């Protein structure tokens, strides 16, 4: 539809560049490559020729992940050992970030311009924080969760949407501090298994797998749309690059591609997959540089800095107490 | 095998299977549990009513429920954290018999009615494990509503029948495990 | 229905005990953890020597539960990734006669009762309350044993026998068509 | 006859803290008169033998097992098996407090060294022996190897030895040092339910109860010379006490206290009856606690945490997540983990 924006002719944004076809913009830059978990592998993938890329080669059970492109790093969950990791992303020296606390952890997410890291579990049924080496961590979210399994951020925005499969299932959004929680999508859902956020398209997808559709909202849930109605046995994750959807399928455990906007090119990019998990689009433009709430006042508060609707907060590790607004202290003092 | 039928009125007490020390030699006690299993068959026409409830006698909140809410059955169980509800999408009234399949393990329970998928989830994190009173109620409660703010079908009396009833890997004597004894009849033939 | 199975020592049969179903469960693959164990069968054999059920995978160092006949006695052994303990029964089980099996497992605890013994008892070493399982639960014996060596020589050997009345978990099998990895199946033939 | 010893052929002889009788053959102990304390699951109770008088000492408990006494502290010890927990208290009854808390899944036995100060425990869910301070600080798992079923405990802190008894599937009764080391078989023979144990300090002998062979054995203290005394009336006994001429037993048939003469098994008498469920049983009485020397002296022998008997002298001992150093020394294996 004229890809980004028509206000005719067609308009680009930065680090992508017409095409002569005057709709589409290619993304500036480096080739985008196709990162996901193969739960005893992951691979890096490039779309549209074939390869693979074998990154981190022994693992039990690899599913959530994602990536900070700056700082080159790769964060991925392990549901059976139960653990949290992060490499660098040419797979090197791996490293235990959370030990402690987990039972199912579906969803992982990484503030790239904040440095943090957010992730779901479905088995404690919450949603928590904590800095990029592990340090900090807190429970954003508790209360009315089920079995929370996907996750993407809006850094820029300083909004985290979830999805939830439990025995009501549903979409949800709150700031990156855990406030302004709202109701996305409560309705239609059944398996809400992927989410993902185009932001210069400035819309959000999903996935669910009982009903297998892909569905494209507007970022605040408006105007919702299933952009495909077929070949969705059972869909896992979804992420989104220029005017494409890849997503990974448990059926056909294959990584499958299609148009945003007509749903059309349906396309397997790779199949005979051992257990296709979470996938993530790698390349720059997927993180798109914004203005650090938190950063240079006084770094993160004394503990943690969240943004919060216009702002941000300050908030305590858990076994800490609020001083004040600024400041955190143990528990045991009192 | 037998059936145990209810008019609303009846509700039948049954002591979870205890320690025989004298056999056993093994020190008697009653700690609260780690895991539930019931598997019982269900008859009825009725749209609301308390079934089943293992739980602990003192007001506070442990308890583990199995109640008809508007034709369709719920499992809820508090642990000493707040509680967890799994709705059985199966509805109850055809006045023909059901299977029914209740299982927890720690916080994680299950509940399977017919041939519907299981309805899986767990309660909030914290508490494990279910303090108990040796308590084994059936029928619906005596109106002994523990103080709880629950749905009021819980504080109904149960009508229907029963039959095989398997708590944990035991098969229960329908007649003869009743410590209460209000009055005992077999279902009857409708 | 086929309602008694043969063994003549090479027969070995599968069945999916507790595996994550994620096509219809949706909820991520991974190998399930067990709290509780439960069995019961009927046996009847001339044999002293035998493997006769295991649960959990086959590999080097992999979690197990064995029910296998080790000098005329019927024993349960299980391994959670601390010690493994052994239950030995005290009832001779090659009289050729039909004998109830019954077995059970509460984290450490397990119990094993074979006829109207009384049930012996004992509890694996503290660390590890969990079966680490693929699902899978064999019958008969193995074709290779897990190749961490720790076992004794009967566990290698095939049952020698039939079976009947097999209770898993809360099911009854259903011995013919619930059989995931089977040869031919013939009933007991002696009765 | 001679309730002790007899030296010189052929007249007998009275220990420290006892004195002959007027039969020129018993000893009777200097003192109080003897008093029974016992656990009935929901109480702790007290009792004069041979007279009526009966006293519940701590209420409202809610499953009392296995409990033991500091005499000089004036402390009661008891183990709770639904609450997984292990309480003391003065002996009145107040004060009561946890001692040990985490750990626990069948604490079905106790023993105080009221020498060294020490608290010793058996778990039959746990298959572990602990020890740990009186407070229950510096929490040491002492022997865990080879155990399946210990219920039983006693302790000698004069010879510096452990008594236990394992019910389990290999049943035993077993002594070692208080360090945990020196271990011994004392008895793997003709044994299944060993319920009760008991030392006669006096006597210098040991008596136990198998609830299933249904027989109170005398035993040398090396386990030789091992008689049956008791070969009646003992349908499910579970713990066991010695005094003077006298021994003491609970009976979970008869739901009783009962007594008989220690070398004979005659004068078999009811003390209570229609007890709730009579569990871990005791002589209230200075000389069940005589006096020894404190082989770490000084309290600058605590070494640094544990400072445990072991053969003839003692050795240092690390609590539970602490490493060894310099076998003075223990310090947290924490330290050595980043
Ligand atoms: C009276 C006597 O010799 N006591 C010894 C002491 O000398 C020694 O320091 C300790 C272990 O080192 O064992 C004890
Ligand atoms: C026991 O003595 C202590 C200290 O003198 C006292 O606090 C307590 O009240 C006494 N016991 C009872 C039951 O009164
Ligand atoms: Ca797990
Ligand atoms: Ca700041
Ligand atoms: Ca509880
Ligand atoms: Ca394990
Ligand atoms: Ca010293």
């Amino acid at each position: 539809y004229c890809s980004q924006g028509c206000t005719f002719q067609c308009w680009c944004e930065a680090g992508y560049e017409l095409r002569p076809d005057r709709r589409s913009c290619k993304a500036l830059g480096p080739e985008p490559v196709l990162l996901f978990a193969n739960r005893i592998d992951i691979r890096q993938v490039l779309p549209h020729r074939s390869e693979y890329t074998l990154l981190l080669n022994n693992l039990e059970n690899a599913i959530a992940l994602d990536f900070h492109h700056r700082r080159e790093l790769v964060f991925w969950s392990d549901v059976t050992l139960d653990r949290i990791l992060r490499a660098n992303l040419n797979g090197s020296n791996v490293e235990e970030v959370v030990s402690t606390g987990l039972e199912s952890p579906g969803g992982l997410a990484v503030d790239w311009v904040h440095d943090k890291l957010y992730w779901t579990d479905s088995g404690t049924s919450r949603i928590e924080v904590a800095n990029l080496d592990g340090a900090h961590r807190k429970v954003l979210l508790w209360q009315s969760l089920e079995k929370p399994r996907a996750i993407a951020l809006h850094p820029m925005e300083g909004t985290i949407y979830w999805t939830d499969w439990g025995n009501t299932p549903r979409i949800e959004a709150s700031s990156m501090d855990g406030s302004g929680r709202r109701i996305i999508a409560d309705t239609h859902l059944f398996w809400p298994n992927g989410l993902t956020i185009d932001y210069a398209g400035r819309r959000m997808y999903w996935v669910d797998a009982k009903h297998h559709v892909i569905e494209r909202a507007n970022l605040d849930g408006s105007h919702r749309k299933a952009v495909i109605s077929q070949g969705l046995p059972h869909p896992f994750a979804i992420t989104v690059f220029e005017d494409s959807l890849y997503w990974t399928d448990w059926h056909t455990k294959s990584i499958n591609s299609a148009n945003k906007f007509t749903g059309k090119n349906q396309e397997i990019i790779r199949n005979k997959l051992h257990f296709p998990m979470d996938i993530h689009t790698l390349h720059p433009q997927r993180q798109p540089a914004g203005k650090n709430r938190c950063g240079d006042n006084n770094g993160g508060c004394t503990h943690l800095c969240l943004p919060s609707g216009q702002n941000y907060t300050c908030a305590c590790p858990t076994g800490f107490r609020k001083i004040n607004s600024h400041a955190c202290a143990l528990e045991v003092l009192f | 095998l037998e059936t145990l039928a209810f008019d609303g009125r009846t509700y039948i007490e049954y002591l979870n299977a205890v320690i025989e020390s004298e056999l056993t030699n093994e020190i008697p006690a009653e700690k609260a549990l780690q895991s539930n299993h019931f598997e019982l068959s269900l008859r009825t026409e009725a749209t609301q009513g308390l079934v089943l409830w293992i739980g602990k006698a003192a007001e506070r909140a442990d308890y583990m429920a199995l109640a008809i809410v508007d034709g369709h059955l719920q499992l809820s169980y508090d642990l000493g954290s707040q509680p967890v509800v799994l709705r059985s999408t199966v509805k109850v009234n055809t006045n023909r018999w059901l299977r029914i399949r209740a299982h927890r393990e720690h916080r994680e329970g299950s509940l399977q009615v017919g041939n519907e998928a299981p309805v899986t989830g767990s309660s909030p994190l914290g508490a494990t494990q279910l303090d108990t009173d040796g308590a084994l109620w059936l029928g619906g409660l005596q109106k002994l509503p523990v103080g709880q703010a629950l749905p009021k079908a819980y504080g109904t009396g149960f009508v229907g029948c029963l039959r095989d009833v398997v708590v944990g890997h035991r098969q229960l004597h329908l007649l003869e495990d009743a410590v209460t004894k209000p009055e005992l009849r077999p279902c009857p033939t409708p």
